């Protein structure tokens, strides 16, 4: 499990700025903090972790002072259109934490040990702003506390409280379709797998015994309801589709895989999704 | 300046006549100033948005979705404005893709 | 070490370039410019984090600044306004939480016109009644009719400056309390032993250093140019 | 104004102790500095307070800080005469140069010398003359003139070093057509010597 706190800060000019942030536990969002909002919003019943009301409000105040401060401080460092991204959290195992900062889409600074360092290949004009920043011994101390202690202690509480929503199972639903391959007299078969949780999945094209080596695993694309979509494609020579199947393995299924053969169930499904092919591609 | 990737895909198997959710997933862009639209027959559609986020390579991503009903004649597309592009990019839904 | 700040006193006419210099040898990165006004407190004009790296304070309007060397920090007023009359303080520190060091200040007066006067000095000789009663003798010095109150007063006895038995008024007095351009008066007192005053060989001198107009300032009045000058008054001791 | 100092002015007898208060609203509140400013001089730092409950010392100066009450005290033990200054309280909202520094208005501390044998008298000194109210005790305040043509300076302590003798004195003068009554706006000691001219 990787726990992330992600901050996004836009500085258009001296008088225009906003910072919205989000928080992930695995592939599930736990927190939202909109620039419109003074308070951090829970996005789950268990987003308070195992902290008490006041214990949470103590931590929230800490962050409230930070956001105002960050905003004013950055605009000063500028003097020595700006996008800044912060990635802070820890990875659970014992644990290991991190604080990475990115400037104009490029990773440039991390908090490491007791102070801010520039990462190799960082632009040298950062040296002054960093020298100024490292002087603030109060910030150094509260950061070390968050990274070394609060984060691990918090996350071990989030996992225990979120046990249920983390272990949940949602079954995949597959369907077939195909398009012209860029190669003459070829077609690309497409196996659509959608609505599964957790993320890990096995999707292959088969000729019964053999896994089709031409099978191309696509990227994981998300669904709005926190489930996943993935498609495996296969480039066949037109006429060779018959005898092929899409096989889907997933933890929600028992041992009972989804096999979809190209050709009755497939016939009715294709008859349900006919169109005029505009504007196809 | 990084150009947005646009990917349009339905939530459930397309069935002409049956209501569905269409997803427009925008990724790999910078700056995070983006305007996203969903179109039925070239016209604006209430379209819900997820909180903007970014990934390990520092690239941004956001998910836009709406409720639609697939037909064999009705066209659907995602339109996106970003500083990286002179004209807004349109990517039509292709169920077979 | 200290913080340097020059000049000490300055009189300028409306709409003139004003350069206020400042220095420190501790090789500090952070340097500041403030102005202090009656009851109001210190207001930050400009800060500097290092060379060529400045930032507007709370009240930057009418002020620009320069820092091409770490040791110096110049405050520039491109065209001076009467409301820019104040005492200006420089300051320095490390980039961290270390001590902040301040300079001695610069009294800047900006005027519509210069029609500014030198002081007239007089020495008043010890009362005979005070000599009889207390066996002590008090000389009183009186600087009158000067503007502005940019003066330094010192007692000179036998050609050496004395500090024991001296006390100068902390604030000047307004000769015309109602007027805002009112001239100032300042008194000082030197107290010696009756025998010391009774000695005819003893020379007493009240000296007022007056910081006024530079010789490059414009002046066309019947009266003489109220330049920077010493005005003195003397008295000899008396046997009788 | 986010920093308030209390009281505004403080009169103490030489050798006694004095207590100065500072209260603030500054948030976040990183550090509190105490400064001493003599007339005509720059500010000089006395002490810096950093912790939540902090206590510091600098010879005769000592201070406390309660970040919860957002309140500091400056203690001066056995006050000298050179302690006559304005005392300035400063709160910083950052632990580095990036910080905004909030300056208080300041407390004026006026330290008065103990004069052992008061000998109040008004002398005439020399057609121009001047009146000299001298050797009165430090508890006496010299009032300003209510008259357009009469000028009166404030009290002023001088030290005859070789004698270990200190004295207060004020001066008055006019252009009117009498020292015996020059200082009547003040509270004049019952046994003030008024020698006849
Ligand atoms: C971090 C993991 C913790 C996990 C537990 C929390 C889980 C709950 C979810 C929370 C959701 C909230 C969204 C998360 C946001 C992303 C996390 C980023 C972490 C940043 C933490 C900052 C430390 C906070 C300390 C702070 O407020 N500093 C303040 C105030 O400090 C003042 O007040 C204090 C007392 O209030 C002290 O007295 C201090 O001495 C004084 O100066 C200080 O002003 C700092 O400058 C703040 C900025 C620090 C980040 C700078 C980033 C460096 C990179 C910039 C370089 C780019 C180049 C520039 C052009
Ligand atoms: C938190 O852990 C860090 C290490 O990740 C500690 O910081 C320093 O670690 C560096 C190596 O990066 C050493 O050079 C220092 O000796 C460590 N600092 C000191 C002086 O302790 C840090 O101490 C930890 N902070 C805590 C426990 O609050
Ligand atoms: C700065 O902020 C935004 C740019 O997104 C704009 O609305 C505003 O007019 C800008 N101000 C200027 C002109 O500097
Ligand atoms: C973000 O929030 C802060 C405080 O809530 C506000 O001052 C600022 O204007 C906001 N930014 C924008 C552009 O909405």
């Amino acid at each position: 499990y990787t726990f992330r706190c992600l901050q996004m800060s836009s500085f258009a000019n001296r008088s225009w700025s906003r910072t919205d942030s989000v928080v992930w536990l695995g592939d599930l969002q736990t927190h939202r903090w909109s620039n419109d909002s003074a308070t951090i919003s829970f996005t789950k019943p268990w987003s308070q972790g195992k902290l008490s009301n006041q214990q949470w409000e103590k931590l929230q105040h800490m962050f409230q002072v930070y956001r105002v401060s960050f905003t004013r401080d950055i605009q000063e460092l500028v003097k020595m259109p700006i996008e800044i991204q912060l990635s802070a959290g820890c990875e659970m195992y014992a644990s290991e934490s991190f604080l990475h900062v990115a400037f104009q889409g490029k990773y440039v600074v991390r908090f490491w040990g007791t102070s801010w360092q520039t990462v190799p290949g960082a632009p040298s004009w950062l040296d002054l702003p960093i020298k100024v920043l490292n002087a603030d011994q109060g910030t150094s101390a509260t950061v070390q506390m968050l990274l070394n202690d609060t984060c691990p202690l918090f996350v071990r509480g989030l996992l225990e409280a979120g046990k249920s929503d983390l272990e949940k199972q949602e079954k995949p639903v597959a369907w077939l379709s195909s398009v012209p391959s860029s190669a003459h007299g070829h077609r690309q078969l497409v196996c659509h797998v959608s609505g599964f949780y957790p993320k890990p999945v096995w999707v292959m094209w088969m000729r019964g015994d053999q896994e089709q080596q031409g099978t191309h695993r696509g990227d994981f694309l998300p669904n709005a309801d926190e489930t996943w979509y993935l498609q495996a494609t296969l480039d066949v020579e037109a006429g060779e589709e018959a005898g092929l199947a899409c096989r889907v393995k997933h933890s929600s299924l028992g041992g009972q895989d989804i096999i979809l053969y190209w050709g009755l169930h497939h016939i009715l499904d294709a008859q349900k999704m006919v169109w005029n092919h505009r504007h196809h591609h | 300046q990084k150009t947005p990737q646009i990917q349009v895909y339905s939530r459930h198997p397309p069935e002409n006549g049956k209501p569905n959710i269409l997803n427009c997933y925008v990724t790999q862009f910078h700056p995070p100033h983006i305007e996203i639209q969903m179109l039925k027959n070239g016209k604006k559609i209430k379209v819900e948005m997820s909180d903007m986020s970014f990934s390990k390579d520092w690239s941004f991503y956001i998910l836009a979705h709406t409720e639609f009903t697939p037909t064999e004649t009705d066209t659907y597309a995602c339109r996106v404005k970003h500083a990286s592009m002179a004209e807004p990019k349109t990517v039509y839904w292709d169920r077979d893709m | 070490m200290k913080v340097t700040q020059m000049p000490r006193y300055l009189i300028k006419r409306m709409g003139e370039n004003v350069l206020l210099e400042c220095g420190q040898d501790m090789s500090h990165e952070t340097m500041y410019w403030y102005r202090q006004d009656p009851g109001l407190g210190l207001q930050l004009i400009y800060i500097s984090y290092d060379v060529d790296s400045n930032s507007e304070g709370d009240i930057p309007k009418g002020y620009r600044v320069s820092r091409k060397k770490r040791e110096h920090f110049s405050l520039i007023l491109d065209s001076a306004k009467t409301n820019q009359t104040s005492v200006y303080f420089c300051a320095s520190s490390s980039t961290g939480l270390d001590t902040q060091y301040f300079g001695p200040g610069t009294r800047l007066l900006v005027l519509e016109d210069l029609k500014v006067f030198p002081p007239e000095v007089a020495v008043f000789e010890p009362s005979e009644a005070e000599i009889s009663h207390t066996q002590k003798a008090t000389l009183v010095c009186l600087a009158t009719g000067f503007y502005p109150d940019h003066v330094e007063l010192s007692w000179w006895v036998n050609g050496k400056e004395v500090h024991s038995g001296v006390c100068t008024d902390p604030q000047p007095l307004k000769e015309q309390p109602a007027l805002n351009d009112s001239r100032y008066a300042l008194s000082s007192r030197l107290r010696v032993s009756a025998t010391f005053w009774q000695n005819p060989r003893n020379h007493f001198r009240c000296q007022v250093q007056f910081y006024g107009l530079s010789e490059n300032d414009e002046w066309t009045q019947d009266r003489a140019k109220p330049v920077t000058q010493i005005v003195s008054a003397e008295a000899w001791g008396r046997a009788d | 104004t986010q920093v308030e100092q209390s009281p505004q002015s403080l009169v103490v007898r030489q050798g006694e102790n004095s207590v100065l208060q500072c209260n603030y609203s500054v948030t976040p509140d990183n550090h509190l500095r105490w400064f001493k400013q003599d007339t005509g001089k720059g500010l000089v730092s006395l002490t810096v307070l950093v912790d939540q409950k902090d206590k510091t010392s600098n010879g005769r100066y000592s201070a406390t800080l309660d970040k919860d009450a957002k309140h500091s005290t400056l203690h001066i033990t056995a006050t000298l005469l050179d302690d006559t200054a304005t005392y300035i309280c400063v709160v910083g909202d950052r632990g580095s140069a990036l910080g905004r520094l909030h300056f208080g208005a300041g407390t004026q501390l006026i330290v008065i010398p103990d004069i052992q044998n008061p000998d109040p008298a008004v002398y005439q000194l020399r057609d121009k003359s001047v009146c000299l109210f001298t050797d009165f005790d430090s508890q006496t305040n010299v009032s300003q003139s209510k008259d357009s043509d009469v000028y009166i300076t404030d009290k002023c302590v001088l030290d005859m070093r070789s004698m270990d003798f200190k004295s207060n004195s004020a001066v008055a003068w006019s252009n009117k057509s009498a020292c015996a009554n020059a200082f009547n706006n003040s509270i004049i000691p019952e046994d003030t010597f008024f020698p006849s001219p």
